[PDB]
Order: C-alpha cells, then structure tokens, then sequence
RNA sequence: AAGGGAUAACCGCUGAAAGCAUCUAAGCGGGAAGCCCGCCCCAAGAUGAGGCCUCCCACGGCAGCCGGUAAGGACCC
RNA sequence: UGGCACCUCGAUGUCGGCUCGUCGCAUCCUGGGGCUGAAGAAGGUCCCAAGGGUUGGGCUGUUCGCCCAUUAAAGCGGCACGCGAGCUGGGUUCAGAACGUCGUGAGACAGUUCGGUCUCUAUCCGCCACGGGCGCAGGAGGCUUGAGGGGGGCUCUUCCU
C-alpha cells in the first residue's frame, strides 16, 4: 500500500492506425 | 591398443542383510555394488554391475535425532502439496522406502541411474522372493 | 457391513405423522451371489453380486462361464459391496429396516461441457456498467510474472457430471418386499432410471 | 509465564532449570515463572 | 552427598536377581522388573544389593544415582508397598467406591468414575479421604496425580482434591 | 464429524548428576479447530504398468514373417 | 517515504473497482494454554495454533478513512502495491472549455472544473476437460487392491445441568 501516488508512465492507448502502406 | 570393453555379461546376485546397519553408510556400498564399481572391468555407459537383494530393512539404523527429525518430503504440484513425512512415521508405514529412497539419491540421475535403482530389490522382514536366483550372501 | 445394487424409479412424498417426507424410491433386490472375494484368495473381503437379469442370448462365453461357476443365472450387472459377507446367496432390500439411515452412490446427471458458473458457481460479469462480453467469464485466472503458470486443480469450465457421487446418511423411510422397494428420504443422484448402490451408513 | 530473551532469576526463591534444550525458571511465586524467547 | 554409593538394604525375604538390562525383585507384595542401564554393574552382596558407576563422566554420575533409587524403590515396594492419600476438600464433595472403581462427586454436572489400573487398589476410608495404594512407586503417584487432576485444589476457596500433606494456599476475591 | 493415533504450548509421574530440589539426563503420563488416519472423489503410464474370476489354445508355409481362424473385438445401423 | 540508477525507453500499460484466487503469520474469530491487580461472569497480557471463517449498507474515483445496522470475528500483509492478450475505465498524461493563480505575451499549475477512441482469431508453456496411439511377453470379457493425489475442515443461539 503505496501513498506517494504513483503516476503512469505511459499514455491510455490508442490514437490512430498506420493504415495502410500499399 | 584400444582400452578392453566386456562382452555382455552374466550378473551376479548379491544378498545383504540390512539389519542394524548405519543407513546412508550401507546405502553408498549399495550404490557401488549397483554401479559395477567393484568389478574391473567396469563400463560407465552401461548396466554392468550386480543385483542387489537387501532384507530386514525396517531394521535399519540410525545415529543422532533422526528418527524425530529427518523428514521424507513429496511435492504434489498443487496448491499447498507439500507433503512432509518424518523417519520414525516412513518406517512405520513402508519401512523398505527408507533404504530405497537412500539408495535412489546416490546412484546416477538419467536413464542408466534409474536402471540401476530397478535392480535393487528391497525387503522388510527376515525373507525375500528371489530364491531362484540363488543370491550370494555379502556382509559389508 | 450391508449394501445392495439397485436402479432408481422415483420420488414422491409421502406422509408420515402429519409431515410430508420427501423421497426416492429405489427397486433393489434381489441381488444374487456370484462371487465372494476373501482375503486368502483375494486379499480383501467383498461381495460380488449380480444384478437385473440377462438375455443368456446375450452373455459372451467369458461372462457365461463366470456366472455358471457360481451356479447363478445370467445377470445384466455386477458389484461388489465392500466388507460385506451375507450369510445367504442372495442379497434382498429385507437387510434394511426403516429407520436404518443408509448412504447412497450413484451417477450424477451429465451437464456436459459446463462452463465456469454452472460448474462452480462463479459469479461471472455485470450485465451492464460496461461489461464487454465476459458476462459469465472467469474472471483472472492467475497472478504476474512471479509465479507466471497456473495451478493444478484451477477451478474452470470442462466436463461437469455424470460421475461418482455418494449422497449420505439418509433415512431410510419404508422397505416393501413385496416388491423390492426401498424409500430411502431425500434424495439420490442420477437419472430415473439410473444404478444405484445402497450401502448402511457410516456417519453415526 | 513470561517470555523473554533474559530470564533470569527475580526472588531468592526462585530457580533456573534447563528443560528439553530450553532455559526455564521456576518459582514457587507463579508471576517468576519464566521460559526463554 | 552420594546416592548410588549408598547400598539398598534388602530385607528378609525379597529376592534380587539380575540380569543385563533389567533387576528383577520379588517379595510378599508381588514382584517388579527394574529396567537398568547396560553401563551400571548391579552388585548382590547379602541381604544388600549395591550399584557400581564405571567412571565419574557426568553420564555414569546421574546414571548411578537413578539406578539405586529406581531398585531400592522396586525392593520397597515388593515388601512395605506404596501409597498416596488423596483428601477432598469442598462442602457438597465427597467420594465413594463402585465396586473395585472410585467414584466421584466434585461439583460437575456428574459423577467422574475412575477406574483402577492394573496393580492399584482405590480406599475410600471416609467419605473424604481416599487411597491409591500400589507395589509400583511410579505407578501410584501417577494415578494419584491423575485423580487430583479431575478436580485441582481451587486458587480462592479450600476445594477440590487435595493430597494428604498438601498445603492450602489461598488468595484474595476482593 | 464421530473415532483412533502422534504432537504444540502447557501441566505432570517417577528421578539422578547436585544426600535437598528438578517433567529429563534413564524411562512414563496428560495435552489443540491444527498433524496422521478415518469420510468423499480420482487413481496401476504405480513403465515399481498390481490382483481375482471366467473364456480361447497347442492353425497352416518358410523371441521372424505371412494366411485362415479361436475367445473376443471393431465397422455399419 | 527515501537513497542508488543495475535488466528493460526498436514499450515491462500504470490508480481504484470487478472477477478468480493463492500464500505468509507479526492470529481478528474460532481450538488449546501460562500469569493476572483471575471470586463469578467478563477482561487484561503473553505463549501454541494458518483448519475454516472473516457480513450488508451511506459518503467519496478513491485505496484509506469516517459513519449506520449487525456480528464469533468484522485480522494485517505478499504475490509486477496478484490479476487490462480477463472485464471495467469512475481517476491520473494528449488534443476542447472555463475558474482561481502566475506570466506584458504565447502560455503555465505535485490546483479546480465539464468532455474526451481500452485491439473478433492462442503457436509454445501453464491450466480445465476429452480422446487417439503404444505399452504393460499369449490373446480375450468382467470384477477389483489403492501407491499416490484431490476434496472437505466454519460457527452461533437457546434450553437442561
Ligand atoms: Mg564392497
Ligand atoms: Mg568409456
Ligand atoms: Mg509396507
Ligand atoms: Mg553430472
Ligand atoms: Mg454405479
Ligand atoms: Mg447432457
Ligand atoms: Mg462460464
Ligand atoms: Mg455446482
Ligand atoms: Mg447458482
Ligand atoms: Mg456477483
Ligand atoms: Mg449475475
Ligand atoms: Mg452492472
Ligand atoms: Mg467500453
Ligand atoms: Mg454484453
Ligand atoms: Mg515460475
Ligand atoms: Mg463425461
Ligand atoms: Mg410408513
Ligand atoms: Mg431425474
Ligand atoms: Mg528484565
Ligand atoms: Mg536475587
Ligand atoms: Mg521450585
Ligand atoms: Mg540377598
Ligand atoms: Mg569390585
Ligand atoms: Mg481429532
Ligand atoms: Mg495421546
Ligand atoms: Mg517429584
Ligand atoms: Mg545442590
Ligand atoms: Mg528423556
Ligand atoms: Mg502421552
Ligand atoms: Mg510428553
Ligand atoms: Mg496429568
Ligand atoms: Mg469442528
Ligand atoms: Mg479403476
Ligand atoms: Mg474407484
Ligand atoms: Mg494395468
Ligand atoms: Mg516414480
Ligand atoms: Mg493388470
Ligand atoms: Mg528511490
Ligand atoms: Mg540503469
Ligand atoms: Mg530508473
Ligand atoms: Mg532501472
Ligand atoms: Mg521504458
Ligand atoms: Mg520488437
Ligand atoms: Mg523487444
Ligand atoms: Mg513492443
Ligand atoms: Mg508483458
Ligand atoms: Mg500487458
Ligand atoms: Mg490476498
Ligand atoms: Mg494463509
Ligand atoms: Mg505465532
Ligand atoms: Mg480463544
Ligand atoms: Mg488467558
Ligand atoms: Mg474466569
Ligand atoms: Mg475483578
Ligand atoms: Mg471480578
Ligand atoms: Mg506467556
Ligand atoms: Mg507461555
Ligand atoms: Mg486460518
Ligand atoms: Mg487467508
Ligand atoms: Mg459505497
Ligand atoms: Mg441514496
Ligand atoms: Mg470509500
Ligand atoms: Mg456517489
Ligand atoms: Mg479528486
Ligand atoms: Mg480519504
Ligand atoms: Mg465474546
Ligand atoms: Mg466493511
Ligand atoms: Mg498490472
Ligand atoms: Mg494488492
Ligand atoms: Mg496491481
Ligand atoms: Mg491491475
Ligand atoms: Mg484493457
Ligand atoms: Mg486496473
Ligand atoms: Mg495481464
Ligand atoms: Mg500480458
Ligand atoms: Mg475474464
Ligand atoms: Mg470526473
Ligand atoms: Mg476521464
Ligand atoms: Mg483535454
Ligand atoms: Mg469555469
Ligand atoms: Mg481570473
Ligand atoms: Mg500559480
Ligand atoms: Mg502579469
Ligand atoms: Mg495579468
Ligand atoms: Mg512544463
Ligand atoms: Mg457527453
Ligand atoms: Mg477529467
Ligand atoms: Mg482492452
Ligand atoms: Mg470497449
Ligand atoms: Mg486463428
Ligand atoms: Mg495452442
Ligand atoms: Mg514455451
Ligand atoms: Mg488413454
Ligand atoms: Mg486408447
Ligand atoms: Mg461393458
Ligand atoms: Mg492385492
Ligand atoms: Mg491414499
Ligand atoms: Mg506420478
Ligand atoms: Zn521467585
């Protein structure tokens, strides 16, 4: 049981899709 | 001049009575006896060595506490299967476990190891079945 | 140590000073000796009866020469009560008098494939709230990385009955000879239909 | 009994005894009874 | 300051054989076996038997001590017998004999019936006062311990089982 | 659960070293929802592959192969 | 709570909840005890004990905490502060908007506020189930021993005395 509250490292997912390469 | 191999060979049937003897010290002579060790002709790479017939296992002995204090111990893969047996209950219930599982942990692990174990024949009380094989009796 | 093969018909209630007793009536006897196992010979002790006879046009010759040993016409089932050597060669529901309390083995229904709910009784997803079809999901079943596996015996859906179950300690309410019935109070596992052994109880 | 990583006497009565590889003091005044730990 | 040194008296008539491992004595109260330490020399002189440490280790010391004790009490018991009387204090107790058995009465829901082991014989002289009489000097003081067990001497009041020659002390309830 | 057994802390019987005392060094008791067993279920791949009952049997040609069977078994319904 | 900066920045998803649990014991309860400034009942304190148990509701994202009604008891902790290829997404990381504050300004805040995309397909190990194969020195049909495992293990009220 932590108090320090702990921060995320990381962002919630997601935005967007590389769609598509051809 | 390329070191001599056996040809295959007969094995000698050994009987040994167990009585009052300090157990790990008769279980290593066992594992020799099993191995092949004594003979000169030993082969490590295969099963060479005698038969060993112990009786009078549940009279066994053994120094200090342990007969209190040394527990067999068997892990069930379960939630909360370890199962802990002490000496005095293990040879009140499979008294031949106590020289057998002694044995088992002094010869080799692998193939050949667990062979050799299955030519260890290990008896409670006074008698034992293998007549037929007329063991020659060996007071180590 | 008395027991006896039998199927399972029914239940109904009966009423017995001014109470209705539930019960499951059992068609038991008569269970015929066919072999007796003793320690000498077999290393225990037990009854192996016979039970509901057979088409002798049915009986392969291993089964044949089985039952004709025992000068004991064909039988469709056999089973041994365990610890029980009846004085006669025929074993029949008159060994239970009501008030004995007995314990009884049979086969539970199958449900089959069951998943974890009906199998365990979980409590499954909400129904809302956002529930994204898990409604009946186990939930987790494990930890992190420390111990990283699953345990033996992790309770999950699989196959769920049509097993060994032994219901205990009931009473036995009423025995018919006449007929070969037994009321036993409550109730059996499996179908209407189904086998079932009848043994005197061992909670007492 | 007390338990204590210092047993030791506490009147002119009362008395060490070792007892089954422990260390114990008895007393015929019951609060002095002690046992090590 | 010695007890193993000190020999055993043995009167007219009890008898001391020995044998290793055990001495066995036998008189006009019936016999007993005395388990014995293989390392301790059991020694009959006449109409006394002796016991003889082979060294002065600690072991053999204490070994020797308890060795005397254990036949010069076997000797004893063979011939005078043993015995523990056991009073009853508290107003409704009291205690009675069933047959070969002791009954008793001390303030539970029931009577406590205690049986006689082999080789005890249970008195019960008065109502109160009740004796376990024995040719084992173990085995008396056992079985007496036992029946003062079913109801220990109370911390506040004078009752419960009381040894003869148990000291009432008591303490304060306000 | 009952019940049996062995124990924990704890309480003891007998008892020296230490003439007294000591539950301990010899030995023996009592003592937990806990431990072993007992209950219920699985289980001989328990390759350490167990046991009992019954059935078939010495079939053709050159610890091997081929073919027709035996007791049984599978296929199909 | 920190220190350090050792794997991991060509990704180890992070609060809380839900679900499923499993373990430790420094035990909340229930069993067994010693001492008590223990008359009784009740209770203090320490020892043994992890088998089982350990409630429902108001507040708030909250964990925590307070509170209501109970209770034998309403235990504390570990498992990546267990568990997002299991769910959630209330909270804390983006873009919008506003308040207080700071900045001339663009903007900013271990402040506040409303809103804000959570990914059908399991190769392997592991787990729950079910078969296929072969083996168990002759082939077969039944019936069994149980090595070894697993399951279970709670507790209250009243009355008699
Ligand atoms: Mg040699
Ligand atoms: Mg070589
Ligand atoms: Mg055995
Ligand atoms: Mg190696
Ligand atoms: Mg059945
Ligand atoms: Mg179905
Ligand atoms: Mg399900
Ligand atoms: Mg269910
Ligand atoms: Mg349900
Ligand atoms: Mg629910
Ligand atoms: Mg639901
Ligand atoms: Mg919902
Ligand atoms: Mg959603
Ligand atoms: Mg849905
Ligand atoms: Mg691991
Ligand atoms: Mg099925
Ligand atoms: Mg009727
Ligand atoms: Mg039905
Ligand atoms: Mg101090
Ligand atoms: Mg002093
Ligand atoms: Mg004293
Ligand atoms: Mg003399
Ligand atoms: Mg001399
Ligand atoms: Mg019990
Ligand atoms: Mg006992
Ligand atoms: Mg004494
Ligand atoms: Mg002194
Ligand atoms: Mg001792
Ligand atoms: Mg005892
Ligand atoms: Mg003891
Ligand atoms: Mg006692
Ligand atoms: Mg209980
Ligand atoms: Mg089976
Ligand atoms: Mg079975
Ligand atoms: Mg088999
Ligand atoms: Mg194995
Ligand atoms: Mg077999
Ligand atoms: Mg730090
Ligand atoms: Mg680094
Ligand atoms: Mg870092
Ligand atoms: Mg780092
Ligand atoms: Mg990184
Ligand atoms: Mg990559
Ligand atoms: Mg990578
Ligand atoms: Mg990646
Ligand atoms: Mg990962
Ligand atoms: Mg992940
Ligand atoms: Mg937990
Ligand atoms: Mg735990
Ligand atoms: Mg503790
Ligand atoms: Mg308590
Ligand atoms: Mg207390
Ligand atoms: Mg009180
Ligand atoms: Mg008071
Ligand atoms: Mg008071
Ligand atoms: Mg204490
Ligand atoms: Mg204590
Ligand atoms: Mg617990
Ligand atoms: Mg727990
Ligand atoms: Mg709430
Ligand atoms: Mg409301
Ligand atoms: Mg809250
Ligand atoms: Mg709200
Ligand atoms: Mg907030
Ligand atoms: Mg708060
Ligand atoms: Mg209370
Ligand atoms: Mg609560
Ligand atoms: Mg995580
Ligand atoms: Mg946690
Ligand atoms: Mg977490
Ligand atoms: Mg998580
Ligand atoms: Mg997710
Ligand atoms: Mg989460
Ligand atoms: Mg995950
Ligand atoms: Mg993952
Ligand atoms: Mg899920
Ligand atoms: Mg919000
Ligand atoms: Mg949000
Ligand atoms: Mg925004
Ligand atoms: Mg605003
Ligand atoms: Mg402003
Ligand atoms: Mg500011
Ligand atoms: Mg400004
Ligand atoms: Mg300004
Ligand atoms: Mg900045
Ligand atoms: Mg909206
Ligand atoms: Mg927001
Ligand atoms: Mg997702
Ligand atoms: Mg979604
Ligand atoms: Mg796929
Ligand atoms: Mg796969
Ligand atoms: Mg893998
Ligand atoms: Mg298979
Ligand atoms: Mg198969
Ligand atoms: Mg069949
Ligand atoms: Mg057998
Ligand atoms: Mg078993
Ligand atoms: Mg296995
Ligand atoms: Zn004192």
């Amino acid at each position: 049981r932590r108090i320090r509250f702990r921060p995320p490292y990381l962002p919630r997912p997601g935005r967007r899709p590389r769609f598509p390469p051809p | 001049m390329k070191t001599y191999v056996p040809k295959q060979v007969e094995p000698r049937w050994v009987l040994i009575d167990a009585e009052g003897k300090t157990l790990g010290r008769l279980a290593t002579k066992i594992a020799t006896l099993l191995r092949g060790k004594h003979r000169p002709d030993w082969t490590p790479n295969v099963a060479m060595g005698d038969f060993v017939v112990v009786v009078n296992a549940d009279k066994i002995r053994v120094t200090g506490k342990k007969l209190e204090q040394k527990i067999y111990t068997r892990y069930s893969g379960y939630p909360g299967g370890l199962k802990k047996i002490p000496l005095e209950k293990m040879l009140a219930t499979h008294p031949e476990r106590v020289l057998e599982h002694a044995v088992k942990g002094m010869l080799p692990k692998g193939p050949l190891g667990r062979r050799l174990f299955k030519r260890l024949k290990v008896y409670a009380g006074p008698d034992h079945p293998h007549q037929a094989q007329r063991p020659e009796k060996l007071e180590v | 140590m008395k027991g006896i093969l039998g199927v399972k018909v029914g239940m109904t209630r009966i009423f017995r000073d001014d109470r209705a007793v539930p019960v499951t009536v059992i068609l038991a006897g008569p269970c015929p000796v066919v072999q007796r196992r003793t320690p000498e010979k077999d290393g225990y002790t037990a009854v192996q009866l016979g039970f509901l006879p057979q088409n002798p046009k049915r009986v392969n010759r291993p089964l044949k020469g089985h039952f004709a040993k025992a000068g004991v016409e064909p039988v469709r089932i056999l089973r041994e009560i365990r610890d029980f050597n009846p004085e006669g060669d025929t074993v029949t529901v008159e060994i239970f008098k009501p008030g004995e309390r007995v314990d009884v083995t049979g086969t539970s229904k199958g449900r089959g494939f069951a998943g974890v709910m009906k199998r365990w009784n979980f409590a499954g997803g909400p129904d809302s709230h956002g529930a994204h079809k898990i409604h009946r999901h186990p939930g987790s079943i494990g930890n992190r990385k420390t111990p990283g596996r699953v345990y033996k015996g992790k309770k999950m859906a699989g196959h769920y009955g049509a097993e060994r179950v032994t219901v205990m300690n009931l009473e036995v309410v009423d025995v018919i000879p006449e007929e070969n019935l037994l009321l036993v109070k409550g109730a059996v596992p499996g179908p209407n239909g189904g086998l079932v052994i009848v043994r005197e109880t061992k909670k007492a | 009994m007390k338990v204590r990583a210092s047993v030791k006497r506490i009147c002119d009565k009362c008395k060490v005894i070792r007892r089954h590889g422990r260390v114990y003091v008895i007393c015929e005044n019951p609060k002095h009874k002690q046992r090590q730990g | 300051s010695r007890i193993g040194r000190l020999p055993i008296p043995v009167p007219k008539g009890v008898s001391v054989e020995v044998a290793p491992g055990r001495v066995k004595v036998k008189g006009p109260k019936g016999e007993l076996e005395v388990p014995v330490s293989p390392e301790m020399r059991v020694v009959v002189e006449e109409g006394v038997v002796r016991v003889e440490r082979p060294s002065d280790e600690r072991r053999h010391k204490s070994l020797h001590g308890l060795t005397r004790t254990l036949i010069a009490n076997a000797v004893k018991g063979v011939s005078e017998g043993y015995s523990k009387e056991l009073l009853i204090k508290g107003i409704g107790y009291r205690a009675r004999l069933v047959g070969r058995a002791l009954e008793l009465t001390v303030g539970f829901s029931h009577p406590v019936v205690v049986e006689p082991p082999e080789g005890i014989t249970f008195e019960v002289p008065e109502p109160t006062r009740v004796r376990v009489s024995g040719i084992d000097k173990q085995k008396v003081g056992q079985v007496a311990a036992n029946i003062r067990a079913i109801r220990k001497p109370s911390a506040y009041h004078e009752k419960g089982i009381y040894y003869a020659g148990e000291p009432v002390r008591l303490k304060p309830g306000k």
